[PDB]
RNA sequence: CGCUCUCUGC
RNA sequence: UGUGGCAGAGAGCG
């Protein structure tokens, strides 16, 4: 209830003028007071439609002002053009500042300006360095000079705040004034006719910079950001790639004084156990050479804090290094060149004098793990194989990026990528053939995708066919669902939290033990992820082939053992101006359904040949490996008690084991940390990367400037807790600005903190950081109400797509493959299942969307509308909360911190009741009847059409079961059982369950199995209405822990409930 | 390695308490005790491999009735049932067996379970070694729900102050041979003192070691299930004879617990160099008894042992913190010694027993008195001075 | 600058002083 | 004393309600809080001394 | 049955207090049924068990 | 009644005969 | 003379006044400073004397 | 279970 | 109408 000062402040610091009128728009839920509102909005237009002063009748409507709940604030401002120099000259009384173009390696990755580079408009192009968010650099310096202005009086810290950024913005805004701002178009681009004059990388500089600086809180903070934005405006290639590469060495030097631990049943549970850092002495000459390079590329004060650091080597002053850590990847991206980026990955050195035992040990790890993974379901004969092709048409992502195509829908042209809707244009034209599966040579190269993201090289991304998915799609699913039980992968180990993700850094470590991580994300095209691990995968299929006797299934089999073999020679189409390049590349990398759990395998099976070398030297018997994908770490347990020389040694002997088999490796030994790319752990304490742009991104979405500023409060939300902490005046700022919309060049209108903060398709932040709200009041219940009206909306694209011959073709060729006695149960679910992601295609969600717009504005204009009852949610929290009662109670401390870049009311939680004691409810459609589907089948069909089918007689439910595959027995002992009564009440049980409200940031990680948030949560138990004593006790709870992070204290409760409303409310919970 | 004859190694001073701490230094005596407690913990093993939490809870709620979602309504047999406990009671037990040090117990009466695996931990664990009131409240209440009503006695009438604890009480009034003999064996269960390579050791019974205790407590549980509740209902007994089926259920792996924390404890108990005795102390180590039940239920084929490299770094501390302790008494004494023989009567002896705590590097001075530092100099001046400084002296 | 480098270099091995080494060290 | 919510807690857990059923059970927690066992405990004392 | 001892503390209480502000009188004490009287709920009673 | 499906009798039906005769 | 801090540190773990439901949780440790140990020393000797 | 977003290995 | 993905998990819509 903060939020509508600022933006009043806002509105009236930005446009300033006479012309410049406000005027607020309101509601409420009662009759009376809601038809006072309608008279006050009218008197107030008019009045403003009549050029009379509009400040007099503020105060004859005092009842408004006190009881009703604001919407939003129109704005009738003329153009006004230029106003942000008119305002920013005084904030840039400093020197401006000059780039330096002998810095970057290449030539176009300086910061020179755009004509000594693009000299024509019809060369240009903004990709190399656009922000591909729409909010423009202005947008951020109107925002930045408002929160100065506000805080312009202030005599504390704050002011030391003050002046630091102050100082910051006078660098930027010397260095903007130097030349100007560029002026966006109605798209947010910037054209060639405004960067022509001024820098190419002045934007990204800006925004990264303002980020920076807008997250300055210490004196250590204004040192960092004062030191990067002044070399971020020209080193822009060996920056963060630069200081963020030593953090890898620094964790190996951290002693464990008190540890967090994971099972094999991932539960977290203490221990007290020191652990000393065996360190060898070669790896701080590394690392002094890092810095050496550091202070060679211009930094002076983060190399002093990291060297006076290293005299005490303490964990209390070690989160700075993890704050050092996080402020690399908030100077940008370097979005350099397809070309380029593609030669980054494209540099190959294949040798004759690597060995040929490693090779087939290899070949043969790998072909043992796929037995491994594949035994049960090929022996088996399971149905997924059988019907490989269907499965595969099922499960196509609708954006899966296949060739851009010229369609044509009846009477339109698509230039459609996605995959789904050639395969539509296909079935059509007799070209659907996936059993033929199409060469990859120099008849058809491959085109490409870029993946970037900071700090790191910029990846590459293949762009394959509709058939190799179609052909990997089911072999793969049972490659996962296999090893989802079995340790190794991430797909065990992977809910949310601690107790996850890792796991085991931290049972087997001692001064016995050491462990060996390596970063192998360099490893795509290399000499060992060519020839033998294809040959492998296809030796095991021969096996798996004479391992069935099923022939559906070996045809899958040999089409899976083709695609490897097609891909054994695969070429990429790269265009350069006019010709086309393409290159040799018989290698692995990602867009495939296989790269994930194949790379996986592929690095279990080197790690594992590596490892059978070390013992000619040492003895040891190897405890844990894992791998998930392009890192791998491994713990090893010894005869004796470890040194430093046998870590260096084991380092040496690693690096040369690997160049025996060609191979590049950074080899790192430790004893208590690791080091991948989103995170780590030193002294039995996880940190985090916060490397999330916020006012920068990737590439261009497909979002509104809506939903913008709730992914960018996402973003801030995730920064902060990982450690990366944003002034949340600014996001707000932001949000308003990006929530702002021109009706006409003068019109503007401001959305409120209660449009903004309330659960619907329309929900941007929160009033309270790191907790969801909910209503209990009449208010948030009438817009909800309002709201879920609105969000069921059309796409007349959608409309005519769905309408034309190859939908209906596809539904029908997709039935025809199953039997042909249903027409008006699974083919209309079939279309509505497909219709579901027509709705990736940008246009169609578009349409929706700014449908969606128009119908809020025509009621946040005029006044508001009932709804018609439609019920939600905070429906029933407004009748379940009125019988709870609060007292002040107190809770010790007692549980030790483990994540300590948390806010400190986060971790005063974390620091009174535990972490996780993890929980499941369902892990997918468990209950009854889609494990029999899913064992004769794949479909999944929604459960609206379960609830409805089940309502219906026993006769076609026999028909529908025997339509998909099943037989009579099994249809006629379930009808015989009696069952279908209690998948109505399984299947409600389930609706119930798919309250996914657990799970936004910060109730992610707290444990609500607790006994001491318990023994506050005294509620009564009744029985035999499961659902309602679980929401009652889950509710309570969270009210304790919103009222514990809202206001540090805690409180109990009580909940005498009666057993009428547990009734009236009965029939509302298995509803909606 | 072979080490030739040209070596030579020091040996240290391992002599044995002087000074009697445990008489009447009893806040120098929480410090030590707490200390090497705090050291224990950084050693006993992590319970690396357990069974499941989630499908064992499952079991619980489909044998118990009390269905569907008691996963979130936690009050009954519940409640502290997690992976985080039963860690924090294995090795809080074995930690302060080691460490002589006392532990309080926080419980709920509401939660029968926890009552359940009380008995468990009264058995296989001496009741001289917890304190008073805490066990005194759960024998009493165990008695009051569990025993007595399974035979229609009344419920008790105990008195606060009573020189006995309700088992030893209960122990004649109720005929049952099992649960008398299991009675008789909790009563009379008691640590044995031993010397050992000279050092005392507090011993469990070598009935709870090879583990057939739990057999007694079985056969006790079984009889109490064969009994009807006259005075109860129907719904009472069913709750509390489902409550014990789920351990008699559990007993393979309640005797191999048994087993093993006995086992890890002499292991343990092996790398001590400073004797150590059974005395109460004035700050306790709380236990909830949902740290007993959960590791009573969250256990099964899974050993640990402690790595050599863990008992020979505990080795090295506890000789090299009893080294330090003797130098430095032989130093104090010295002093002492040598001042009251030079007639030396201006000079205050408390700045050098000052230097002689801060050199223990566990104590917290800005908080510690002149009068212990007196007594203890009253003990120090009481101990003959080692050769090498006497010969000096004299 | 420098100086001051190489002492910093230097003030890395003399600290973390594991005993198995020493031990073996002044055998070898 | 005890608190009210503990005390009923115990009393609920004992009872085992329905809340699906015209129990003769419920009405035994009207009026279990305190502010009233002190009145009655004033007033017995009161009386009897008056 | 569960709050035996409890019912015997609060007995020897009342009777304690009782005749402790017996003590505190000087003005001989009839029993008599007087006019008017005391309401006193049962559930006030329970409470106090 | 949890797995009362086909397509297990016939994999229980070949696998015990299967494993009988090799 | 003795540091008055050093004493009440001691005390509060000697006694355990962390542990009882008294109304003198922070009651008996009041009173123990100079100013009043030689106020005693004085009153002592003066009330023997005169 | 179908789609957008968060990052994740790519 | 000019186009940047595979799978893991967490939210928001059916």
């Amino acid at each position: 209830g903060k939020y509508n000062l600022i933006l009043s402040e806002y509105l009236s610091f930005i446009y300033n003028s006479q012309s410049a009128v406000q005027i607020p728009i309101y509601y409420s839920s009662n009759s009376e007071l809601e038809n006072r509102c309608i008279e006050f909005h009218s008197k107030c237009l008019e009045n403003s439609k009549n050029g009379l002063s509009l400040k007099k009748l503020f105060v004859e409507y005092s009842d408004v002002i006190e009881n009703a709940t604001l919407l939003s604030i129109l704005s009738y401002s003329y153009d006004k053009y230029n106003a942000v120099e008119r305002k920013l000259v005084k904030y840039a009384k400093g020197k401006p500042l000059e780039a330096d173009l002998t810095v970057n390696e290449l030539d176009y990755e300086n910061n020179k300006i755009t004509s000594e580079l693009f000299p024509t408009a019809e060369e240009y192009t903004d990709l190399l360095m656009d922000p591909a968010i729409l909010t423009s650099l202005s947008s951020n310096l109107n925002a930045v000079m408002f929160w100065l202005e506000k805080h312009e009086n202030d005599v504390a810290e704050k002011l030391k705040i003050y002046k630091r950024r102050l100082d910051l913005f006078t660098i930027v805004a010397s260095t903007v004034n130097k030349y100007g701002v560029p002026r966006h178009n109605a798209k947010y681009r910037y054209e060639y006719e405004v960067m022509k004059d001024k820098p190419y990388y002045l934007v990204t500089w800006a925004n990264s910079s303002i980020e920076m600086l807008m997250s300055v809180f210490s004196h250590e903070d204004y040192l960092i950001a004062r030191e990067l934005i002044v070399l971020s405006y020209s080193n822009r290639s060996t920056l963060a790639k630069l200081v963020s590469s030593p953090m890898s060495i620094l964790v190996a030097l951290v002693d464990i004084n008190g540890t967090f631990i994971t099972n094999e049943e991932l539960e977290l549970e203490f221990s007290n156990k020191y652990v000393r850092a065996i360190v060898p002495d070669q790896t701080f000459d590394e690392l002094k050479q890092m810095l050496d390079n550091m202070r060679k590329a211009g930094l002076t004060d983060i190399p002093k804090m990291i060297q006076d650091w290293l005299v005490d080597c303490s964990i209390e002053k070690f989160p700075l290094m993890a704050k050092i850590y996080s402020w690399s990847f908030h100077v940008g991206f370097r979005k350099q060149k397809m070309l380029d980026a593609a030669l980054d990955q494209l540099k190959t050195e294949y040798t004759e004098d690597v060995d040929d035992e490693m090779y087939r040990e290899y070949t043969m790890l790998i072909r043992d793990e796929v037995v491994k993974m594949l035994e049960e379901p090929v022996k088996h004969d399971d149905h997924l194989l059988q019907d490989s092709e269907l499965a595969g048409l099922l499960s196509m992502s609708s954006a899966s990026n296949g060739e851009s195509r010229q369609l044509k829908f009846g009477r339109k042209t698509i230039f459609s990528t996605k995959k789904n809707m050639h395969v539509m244009d296909d079935m059509a034209n007799g070209r659907y053939t996936p059993g033929i599966i199409p060469p990859v040579n120099v008849d058809k190269p491959i085109p490409l995708g870029r993946r970037d993201v900071p700090g790191r090289r910029t990846r590459i991304i293949f762009i394959l066919p509709y058939e190799y998915f179609i052909a990997q799609h089911a072999v793969v699913e049972k490659m996962l669902i296999y090893a989802k039980h079995t340790r190794e992968y991430a797909e065990f180990y992977s809910q949310s939290n601690q107790l996850l993700s890792y796991g085991d850094v931290t049972r087997f470590l001692s001064n016995n033990s050491m462990v060996l991580y390596t970063d192998v994300s360099q490893w795509d095209s290399s000499q060992h992820n060519t020839q033998p691990f294809r040959k492998g995968i296809i030796m095991g299929l021969d096996m798996l082939a004479n391992m069935t006797n099923d022939a559906r299934v070996i045809q899958t089999l040999n089409l899976y053992k083709q695609t490897q073999i097609n891909l054994m020679d695969s070429y990429v189409q790269i265009p350069d101006g006019n010709v086309i390049k393409k290159i040799q590349y018989g290698a692995v990398a990602s867009g495939e359904k296989q790269t994930k759990a194949a790379n996986s395998i592929a690095n279990l099976a080197l790690i594992k040949t590596v490892l059978s070398r070390i013992s000619n030297k040492y003895s040891f018997a190897t405890k844990i490996i894992r791998v998930d994908g392009d890192d791998n770490y491994a713990v090893l347990q010894f005869n004796t008690e470890v040194t430093k020389q046998m870590v260096q040694d084991v380092s040496n002997d690693v690096r040369e084991t690997y160049a025996r088999m060609n191979t590049k490796v950074k080899a790192l030994v430790s004893t208590v940390g690791i080091e991948i790319a989103k995170r780590y752990i030193a002294g039995g304490k996880i940190f985090f990367r916060a490397g999330i742009n916020l006012l920068n991104n990737e590439k261009k979405g497909q979002s509104t400037q809506w939903d913008q500023a709730a992914v960018l409060y996402s973003n801030y939300i995730v920064n902060r807790l990982r450690g990366f902490e944003t002034d949340r005046e600014f996001i707000l700022t932001k949000i308003m600005q990006m929530t702002s919309v021109a009706i006409t060049g003068s019109l503007r209108l401001f959305p409120s903190e209660r449009v903004l903060t309330t659960n619907s398709t329309f929900k941007v932040f929160d009033s309270e950081d790191f907790i969801i709200e909910y209503g209990t009041t009449d208010d948030e219940v009438y817009i909800q109400r309002a709201f879920m009206s609105l969000s069921s909306q059309k796409s007349g694209i959608a409309d005519e797509i769905a309408a034309s011959s190859t939908f209906k073709n596809y539904v029908s060729r997709l039935s025809e493959q199953l039997l042909f006695s249903k027409n008006n149960i699974v083919s209309r679910g079939i279309a509505l299942t497909e219709k579901a992601k027509l709705n990736s295609y940008a246009p169609i969600s578009l349409e929706k969307r700014r449908a969606q717009i128009s119908a809020l504005l025509t009621m946040l204009q005029k006044p508001v509308t009932f709804k018609s009852s439609k019920i939600t949610i905070n429906d029933i929290l407004r009748d379940i909360k009125p019988f709870f009662t609060v007292n002040e109670a107190h809770l010790p401390i007692q549980y030790q911190k483990f994540m300590p870049t948390l806010p400190d009311n986060v971790q005063y939680i974390i620091q009174c009741i535990g972490s996780r004691t993890y929980q499941i409810e369902d892990d997918g459609s468990k209950s009854a009847i889609s494990r029999l589907i899913s064992k004769y089948s794949v479909y999944k069909p929604s459960i609206e059409e379960l609830y409805k089918v089940i309502s219906l007689h026993e006769n076609e439910i026999q028909l529908y079961l025997i339509s998909l595959g099943i037989p009579k027995i099994d249809a006629d002992t379930y009808v015989g059982s009696k069952i279908y009564s209690q998948d109505k009440y399984r299947i409600l049980e389930s609706y119930v369950y798919n309250l996914l409200s657990i799970n936004y940031g910060c109730y992610q990680l707290f444990d609500f199995n607790s006994p001491d948030l318990e023994k506050l949560i005294r509620i009564p138990f009744k029985g035999k209405i499961p659902a309602v004593t679980f929401i009652l006790h889950l509710y309570a709870k969270l009210e304790v822990i919103n009222h514990a992070i809202k206001n540090g204290s805690w409180i109990s409760l009580f909940c005498n409930y009666p057993k009428s409303e547990m009734i009236k409310l009965w029939k509302k919970m298995w509803n909606i | 390695r072979n080490l030739p004859s040209t070596a030579r190694y020091i040996r240290p001073n391992l002599l044995q308490d002087r000074l009697n701490l445990h008489d009447n230094f009893e806040s120098l005596w929480d410090t030590i005790t707490t200390s090497n407690y705090i050291l224990a913990r950084s050693v006993v093993p992590d319970l690396k491999e357990l069974v499941s939490t989630e499908a064992q809870i499952q079991k619980m709620s489909q044998d118990l009735q009390l269905e569907a979602l008691t996963i979130q309504s936690e009050t009954q047999f519940l409640t502290g049932i997690n992976s985080q406990a039963a860690n924090d009671c294995f090795k809080t037990l074995i930690a302060a067996m080691l460490s002589q040090r006392t532990m309080s117990l926080d419980f709920v009466t509401t939660n029968y379970m926890s009552l359940i695996s009380g008995m468990w931990l009264l058995t296989v664990v001496p009741n001289d070694m917890f304190i008073r009131e805490s066990l005194v409240a759960c024998q009493l209440a165990i008695i009051n729900t569990i025993i007595y009503p399974a035979f229609g006695m009344q419920r008790m009438h105990y008195r606060n102050g009573d020189p006995q604890t309700p088992f030893q009480i209960a122990e004649q009034q109720i005929q049952n041979f099992q649960v008398a003999n299991w009675l008789h064996f909790v009563n009379n269960n008691q640590f044995r003192q031993v010397v050992i390579d000279g050092v005392l050791n507090q011993v469990l019974n070598d009935n709870i070691r090879n583990g057939h205790v739990v057999n007694q407590l079985m056969e006790a549980l079984m009889q109490l299930s064969r009994q009807q509740f006259p005075t109860m209902p129907v719904d009472y007994k069913r709750s509390i004879q489902r409550g014990i089926l789920l351990l008699s259920n559990r007993l393979g792996q309640l005797v191999d617990l048994t087993r093993l924390l006995a086992y890890n404890y002499e292991t343990l108990m092996a790398c001590i160099t400073m004797n150590m005795q059974h005395v109460q102390t004035l700050t306790t180590e709380k236990l909830q008894l949902t740290s007993v039940t959960s590791l009573c239920m969250l256990i099964g084929n899974a050993t640990v042992i402690p790595s050599p490299q863990t008992l020979f770094h505990y080795y090295n501390v506890n000789v090299n913190f009893h080294s330090n302790y003797n130098e430095r008494i032989n130093d104090a004494v010295a002093i002492i010694t040598a001042a009251n023989r030079l007639n030396l009567y201006q000079k205050k002896m408390k700045s050098i027993v000052e230097d002689f705590l801060k050199r223990l590097q566990i104590f917290d001075i800005s908080r510690v008195p002149d009068d212990q530092m007196y007594r203890l100099r009253d003990r120090l001046r009481l101990l003959p001075v080692e050769i090498r400084r006497l010969d000096i002296f004299n | 600058n420098k100086e001051e480098s190489k002492q910093l270099l230097e003030v890395l091995k003399t600290k973390e002083e594991h005993q198995k080494e020493v031990q073996y060290e002044i055998l070898q």
